[PDB]
RNA sequence: UGACUGCUCCCUAGCAUGCUACUACCG
RNA sequence: GCGGUAGUAGCAUGCUAGGGAGCAG
């Protein structure tokens, strides 16, 4: 916009231009200056007006490939992710009691609800109310798809630990009440 | 239809995904490889890799888009506080997860008053407000369930309600389009469970090339992905307080049902004239057309809307079959047909059947619509022209043909019996005859399920058409819900219009020299969504000056209202905006030392601006 | 897809394409090095090339932006853009990037394809950064050059130690044994199955393998590849000697069995790399045992560069050392497990880094430095961090089988670093309780090479004898059998029997394959059994050419035995040099 | 959103390399940075082009534009240049009065705190400016009091005696009554509590503030927290009242101190007593005898 | 924690088309 | 003389994309 390839043609002729006018000669003086010019302004015609559009298309492009380059790195971030993922979430797979409710099938399907209701190593009872606490998770031990399960610690709403000696019916509207039983399996 | 019965009789527990372990790498996972309905059977995956060295980024995907490494890899969990089947556990704390309260808009509420609204005795009164919800909101509106028992339909009459329906879906047109056609709008919504943990629909839709997502959707058209799919509260003006909740699907259901149905989408959603009216805009005279289609001609018409209660829950299940099937009848060419069926099933397996995640905590999800999938807004269109014509063809069979006067309604009952009954096999030659008649006498129109039917009358007054008594059976025994007779109108005359459709009543104004349908809302829904917000940045108008135009745009046909204080609502909001304007504008000339200059803002309190958006042209 | 150029550091997007491993090239270094080579590729986030309908130019000088896709010339829409520019070829960050006087450099090891010493002097002598990706692609090399060799397919078994073994159409075969720790798999019908690691010999091919197998039918055995992975970390850290022995516990009681062993554990207390000039067998295997109890609480790293040559530190470590918190790795050839198996905090840990987690200690020893690769010891600078470093050995013996050299040889300094850094820098340390050799080879190597500091240790027993012979040589594929040797054997194992029960060194050991079914002295390869010697041998020259005739084969052939080896000597390089009694031909 | 400490003008802009990096006014601004180091500034975004990947620092370089700001090598032309006029371009862009008196302000600011002459230039000031300093002055000192290590025990020895090191190279604190060094040990993930100590020379020996014990690996500190900017005058506004009126003026004092009321009196008339008393000097029971002048 | 789909307004950016004048240069 | 075409502004239309907000099921 400055210092492109015509413009030294065009700085001389009008240069050249100015000379004429300082000494200031005939009228075909004026037929040079006035070729000579409009020629010469032919010439940025296409310099400073082409090469303007090239820059246009130039950084345009490469804009475009930096968005594409960050792209493609948050594919490797998640794909690590959903990685690390899986292969921390399997080890708790309990391979033992699955090994054998899985090796024993007509062939490797087993529905899938059935796999924790057969194998998991942990319940977690959900309860609204006492009357319907008592007809479950009552006292220390209760017994649910048939294996027996023995309480352990009891919250409730607020994320709270009670005693099983609480839980009668005169202080029991005082339990932020869903109280939520975690047993474990006992064998 | 048969499977639906008899698999009440065996357990609950045997249904769902298989599994299997596979080895990868040396390491064993367990992985679905099939499933089990209610109703299509035992359904084998085709393409599973007993072994690997390494998966790719499709496998990572469909592999952590799945129920059993979660469901498998967590404690057990006893709900007692439903009825429905829970399944697993995955954290150690169950969440209680709340909604809180609007927000009051106070400036307006001062400036409201002074107009002089809400004086005691008024017929504008607030009433939509931001209810609140406690705790166990979530579960106890899950729960609702309950509701959807399995169901058996007729069959040698669903086999028929199947052809005219279909014949109504006949002028459109669609099929399978590539992965650089589809078009999705807002990037940057929830991708569901597994994936919103790292980002939204946006990085899920780079990271996967084009012939990523084409291996993915030309792949499960030989297999079964089941899915997860969390569930949500809405956070709405409202007028009743039992919560709403919607369901955010998981980004591989989406990812491929688009790429299936788009193009039969986006051209239901650009005709004009039909019966179906979903893409036909209210604005510039669209209205005025839509209620001008519906009277076509029937000779002695009346009006009759309805609606169904609870009916994204209390839906069967073969209705929702149904539906799929007519929306996939168009891949004549495009797929072959163990495509199609593999196709039929992975939707039944995400979205009529899936594993709703409710909490921190799957369960199972019985039946009925799941409301945020990728063509409910069409599904419930179809079953509700299901509904329409059931109710038809009760309503003709059940009547003494001895009295019937005509003869042609005569022989169109009895051909309908012998091609109800005593026939195995289509004959497009009378299912024509019959839509040709049950679109004389009983014209329609039908968005997402809020109906209008201007029906002939003298006939269903001898019962030769629906009523709503016929409604009434109808959603009695095949749906289960008994629909009230006291939200179902009907007006008697036409000259005024619906009484409702969209929850937009509507006024015959004379404007220009002639007569059209505006359509106004409800004042007291306008003034509610005046007063109340949701945010603190919401309150502050200067701000957001861009939503009181909106709004006076929607409230704008109130004012060539008989009553009233309707049209001070109208001359509320433009005083409204005016102050807001002249006020901010000095406002921030003095920290400044100037401002504006240059207006035509001046259009927006004046009434000539708000008027173009009701006279066709553009 | 971004990164630092291998040049400039200057944070780029090119890579080289020409090239085998695709470096990240600077805009402005690409352009060096696209000028002055063959290099007419280089792709970015995507490949240089006019994607025209059906085109295929590749060349980034020759190529033409053209709208959003590249065109060459008979492509481009009038809209164009010359991509080769203002020498600064077209990539991101084309605003920030320093370039680089230093570009012959790149240009050469682009160019220079692994097959001279040469190749070598340039590898030692470049910049860290850059002999660093040399040495990543010399491994490339060595991967596309030892692959080129035949599958070892065993379609018939015979026996043990005798099998009809097979390969590929001609893809040539490897030649013998250690260089070559095979690992060959059996077919099933759409896959492969196990069969075993071994060691490969002729016959009928006879066998002496690592592991074993039932050896069936097409029972095919590579060399397998692998993937050399790039070399983060460098090769050597950046020393200094530090103002106290920080970082380690100073003891004050102590073992002195070892006596001149405190004192270089002191130093290197201090400093942290550092290495002995120790000469073979002199109880460096006792010198970092007795430094595992010299500070009773520090973490030592054991390692060498073969997993068979960690038996002399794997043996009397559970002797010296406690038995309880010592460990080494073994993966899945099998290794000394005597210590335990996953366990990285233990006060004392072993293996080589072919099997080893990333980890972080204090001090470092690593055995079996003079054939070692830069490769190597950048593995073992990116495995673990420590405090001090000691490196095991001595440069001036045997080198790795640098089997692309086919011309002039890599001398020892140019082994790998410490080489260079022994000589010029000179040693760290040194081992002087030279117990192993008598008073003949000890003078031999203090005055041979082993720069003077090795004394006269014990008396001459008398055993080594030596002729001036000749022996005519005879080849095959890759081996050497030697009849005017194999006649030799029996022809001077006459006249004493304490010749008779030893082994019988070769350079290829067919010739020792062969002549055990005369006599039965054992196959042994010259190569790795610096350790697993035996104190009384015999050699035999069978062949007169370098990898028998240098300067360092045979101060690793005449330190193996205790006192007695037959040192037929009579190849053409050192004879008259050093002394001996001729006994004639008899 | 607040106002520069020297024009009681609100403004939005925050100079670029400072401490806090503080409030200054557009020409105001223009007054502190011109004549510093000053080479970005920070507003309700920061300033700097929003073209991908671009990379520029000097906001006079930089041009405004569409919603967003940008630079020559990446800008639009339509530019708008920023550092312009002498003032730049942020909210508030006219009123606001500037100054000239501001390398002293800057000087204030501009003082690295290694000075006692920068003490001479924070008394080189006025309020807003001398609170100002004195911010500026806790922040240096404390980036500077973190400049030491952790102090890590590995091997434990007696109490007041053990095998101490630190982190890497961070240099030795001037281990006296200066730093209460306080441990935070580790257990599994967390940095937790060995305690607050205060070390000396031992073998180690440390003083256990509440009775504590020490493990492996566990180390001490003075963790840091945030001065923050103050409001009124650090000497009230001064007036001796006409008269001490509004009080509850008791008859009778304890006189064993026979200089108390002998300013007592100076002192109910008088907002501001700060006093010239040597140690033990009837101070310590002056205002406990002022308790019996005043217990109202 | 924030679902799918449709219509509508408002502010920037870009392209095309035309409209546009002032300069040119040629016949 | 009349047209040619080329650069420069100015206006309109339309299409694109990104941004903010509102309503309906
Ligand atoms: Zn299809
Ligand atoms: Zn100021
Ligand atoms: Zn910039």
């Amino acid at each position: 916009f400055s210092s492109l390839p015509s413009y030294a043609a065009f700085a001389t002729a009008q240069e050249a231009y100015e000379q004429a006018v300082a000494n200031g000669d005939s009228e075909v003086v004026l037929k040079k200056l006035k070729k000579s010019l409009n020629v010469a302004k032919s010439e940025f015609d296409r310099d400073a007006a082409m090469q303007r559009k090239l820059e246009k298309m130039a950084d345009q492009a490469m804009t475009q490939m930096y968005k594409q380059a960050r792209s493609e790195d948050k594919r490797a971030k998640v794909t690590s992710a959903m990685q690390t993922m899986l292969f921390t979430m399997l080890r708790k797979l309990d391979n033992d009691a699955l090994n054998n409710i899985i090796n024993n099938a007509r062939d490797g399907c087993v529905p899938l609800n059935i796999i924790p209701l057969t194998t998991a190593a942990k319940l977690m009872v959900v309860i609204p109310d006492y009357n319907t606490y008592k007809n479950t998770c009552d006292g220390t031990t209760f017994t649910y798809a048939s294996a027996l399960w023995e309480i352990q610690q009891v919250v409730d709403a607020d994320s709270k630990i009670v005693q099983l000696s609480e839980i009668s019916m005169d202080n029991s509207p005082n339990l932020a009440w869903p109280l939520i039983v975690t047993a474990l399996r006992a064998n | 239809n048969f499977n639906v019965l008899f698999s009440t009789v065996f357990p609950p527990t045997s249904f769902g995904p298989l599994v299997r372990k596979i080895f990868v790498d040396g390491v064993p996972f367990v992985v679905s490889t099939g499933y089990h309905f209610r109703e299509l059977g035992v359904v084998h995956n085709q393409d599973v890799n007993l072994h690997s060295s390494r998966l790719s980024f499709k496998e990572l995907l469909v592999y952590a888009a799945d129920p059993a490494m979660h469901a498998a890899s967590g404690n057990l969990l006893l709900d007692k506080r439903t009825t429905c089947f829970s399944v697993a556990a995955l954290t150690n704390n169950v969440a209680f997860q709340t909604v809180k309260p609007g927000n009051f808009n106070k400036d307006f509420y001062d400036f409201a008053v002074s107009k002089g609204f809400f004086k005691e005795g008024s017929s504008v009164e607030l009433k939509h407000f931001f209810f609140a919800q406690d705790g166990n909101a979530a579960i106890s509106d899950y729960d609702y369930y309950r509701y959807n028992l399995p169901t058996m339909c007729d069959i040698r009459q669903l086999l028929f309600v199947v052809e005219v329906v279909d014949k109504y879906f006949d002028c459109y047109d669609g099929g399978c389009i590539n992965a650089n056609q589809v078009i999705v709008n807002n990037l940057d919504k929830s991708a569901g469970f597994p994936f919103n943990k790292w980002g939204k629909a946006r990085l899920y839709y780079d990271s996967m090339s084009y012939e990523d997502q084409d291996a993915l959707f030309a792949y499960t058209k030989r297999n079964v992905i089941p899915t997860i799919t969390q569930m949500n509260l809405k956070y709405a003006i409202s007028a009743k307080n039992r919560a709403r909740t919607v369901a955010g699907v998981s980004i591989c259901s989406t990812m491929t049902n688009r790429q299936f149905h788009q193009k039969l989408l986006k051209s239901i959603a650009a005709t004009r004239g039909a019966t179906v009216v979903i893409g036909t805009s209210k604005f510039y005279g669209g209205w005025h057309n839509m209620l001008k289609t519906v009277y076509s001609d029937v000779e002695n018409p009346h009006l009759m809307g309805w609606d169904y209660p609870k009916c994204d829950r209390a839906m069967p299940n073969m209705l929702r079959i149904m539906a799929s099937l007519v929306l996939a009848r168009k891949h004549t060419t495009c797929c072959s047909l163990s495509h199609r069926f593999y196709r039929l099933a992975n939707e039944c397996a995400q979205v009529l059947s899936e594993m709703v995640m409710c909490g921190g905590s799957l369960y199972v999800k019985p039946g009925g619509t799941s409301s945020g999938d990728a063509t409910t807004a069409y599904a419930n269109s179809v079953f509700n022209i299901c509904q329409a014509v059931t109710a038809n063809v009760n309503a003709l069979l059940s009547t003494d043909g001895n009295k019937i006067a005509d003869k042609y309604v005569r022989n169109l009952q009895h051909r309908l019996y012998e091609c109800l009954y005593r026939n195995r096999d289509v004959d497009t030659d009378f299912v024509n005859e019959f839509y040709a008649y049950l679109r004389k006498h009983f014209s329609m129109m039908i968005l997402s399920d809020d109906a209008v039917v201007c029906f002939n009358s003298t006939y269903a007054s001898q019962g030769l058409v629906a009523s709503i008594k016929n409604f009434k059976s109808v959603l009695y025994y095949q749906n289960n819900v008994f629909m009230s007779e006291a939200k179902c109108w009907t007006e008697t005359d036409l000259t005024k219009g619906p009484h409702e459709f969209c929850s937009q009543h509507t006024m015959l104004v004379k404007q220009g020299d002639d007569y059209v349908y505006l359509p106004y809302p409800d004042p007291s829904r306008i003034l509610g969504a005046g007063c109340f917000v949701d945010d603190i940045v919401k309150t502050d108008g200067t701000l957001m000056i861009e939503r009181f135009v909106s709004l006076a745009i929607d409230a704008y046909p109130l004012t060539k209202h008989p009553n009233q204080e309707y049209a001070d609502v109208f001359h509320l909001y433009l005083q409204y905006i005016r102050k807001l304007h002249d006020e901010l504008t000095g406002h921030m000339l003095d920290m400044y030392s100037v401002m504006l200059t240059n207006d035509n803002t001046s259009r927006y309190w004046e009434p000539e601006f708000y008027e173009a958006m009701y006279t066709p042209h553009t | 897809a971004v990164g630092a150029c291998v040049l400039c550091n200057s944070q780029t997007s090119l890579r080289c394409g020409a090239c085998i491993r695709r470096p990240f090239l600077c805009c402005k270094c690409c352009y060096d090095h696209v000028i002055s080579t063959s290099h007419k590729l280089v792709l970015s986030v995507n490949p240089y090339v006019c994607n025209a309908p059906g085109c295929d130019v590749t060349d980034v000088t020759q190529l033409y932006l053209g709208g959003m896709s590249y065109y060459c010339k008979s492509h481009k829409p009038p809209i164009s853009f010359p991509l080769c520019a203002n020498g600064q070829v077209f990539g991101l960050y084309k605003n920030t990037c320093v370039g680089s006087d230093n570009v012959t450099d790149f240009n050469a090891i682009a160019t220079c394809d692994w097959t001279n010493a040469g190749d070598y002097i340039l590898a030692n002598t470049c910049t860290e950064r850059l002999k660093l990706f040399a040495a990543e692609t010399l491994k490339a090399t060595e991967e596309t050059f030892k692959l080129s060799y035949g599958i070892a397919t065993v379609r018939e078994v015979l026996s043990d130690r005798e099998l009809h073994l097979s390969w590929e159409v001609g893809k040539p075969r490897p030649p013998l044994n250690r260089n070559y720790v095979f690992t060959g798999y059996r077919v099933t019908k759409n896959s492969k199955v196990q069969i075993g690691e071994y060691t490969f010999e002729k016959g009928a091919v006879v066998y002496r393998g690592t592991t074993t197998y039932k050896l069936n039918v097409g029972d095919y055995f590579v060399l397998t590849s692998h993937t050399v992975m790039p070399l983060s970390a460098p090769t050597l850290v950046p020393q200094e000697h530090y103002v106290r022995i920080t970082g380690l516990y100073p003891t004050l009681n102590i073992s002195d069995e070892f006596s001149s062993n405190v004192a270089n554990y002191q130093k290197v207390g201090m400093q942290k790399y550092s290495t002995l000039q120790g000469p073979p067998g002199t109880g460096k295997s006792h010198f970092a045992i007795g430094l595992a109890l010299y500070y009773p609480s520090a973490r030592i790293v054991y390692t060498a560069c073969s997993h068979a040559a960690v038996d002399a530190l794997c043996e009397k470590a559970l002797k010296y050392l406690p038995i309880d918190k010592c460990s080494r790795i073994i993966p899945a050839v099998e290794c000394f497990d005597k210590f335990k198996v996953n366990s990285t905090l233990e006060q004392y840990v072993f293996c080589t880094v072919n099997a080893l987690p990333e980890t972080t200690a204090d001090i470092v020893v690593f055995d079996e430095i003079s054939m070692a690769t830069n490769y190597d010891l950048s593995v073992v600078n990116a495995r673990l961090r420590a405090k001090h470093y000691v490196y095991i050995g001595d440069p001036a013996q045997l080198p790795a089988p640098r089997t692309l050299l086919t011309k002039g040889t890599l001398e020892p300094e140019y082994f790998n670093s410490v080489c260079r850094l022994m000589k010029t820098i000179g040693p760290d340390m040194f081992l002087g309780t030279c117990r192993r050799c008598p008073a003949e080879i000890v003078d031999t190597v203090s005055a041979l090479v082993y720069d003077n500091k090795l004394k006269a240790h014990k008396d001459k027993s008398a055993q080594c004898f030596k002729m001036f012979y000749k022996g005519v040589i005879t080849h095959d594929v890759s081996s050497a059998i030697n009849r005017p040797q194999i006649g030799v054997v029996r022809e001077f194992l006459t006249r004493n029997p304490a010749w008779r029960k030893a082994v019988f060194i070769s350079p290829y050991n067919s010739q020792n394959a062969v002549a055990s079914k005369i006599l039965g002295l054992p196959t042994q390869t010259v190569d790795s059994s610096q350790g697993s010697e035996y104190d009384y041998v015999i050699f035999t020259q069978t062949t007169e050419t370098a990898h028998s005739c240098n300067v360092n084969r045979f101060n690793v052939a005449i330190t193996r035995a205790k006192v007695g080896i037959l040192c037929i000597m009579s190849d053409r390089d050192l004879y008259d040099k050093l002394q001996f009694t001729s006994l004639e031909i008899p």
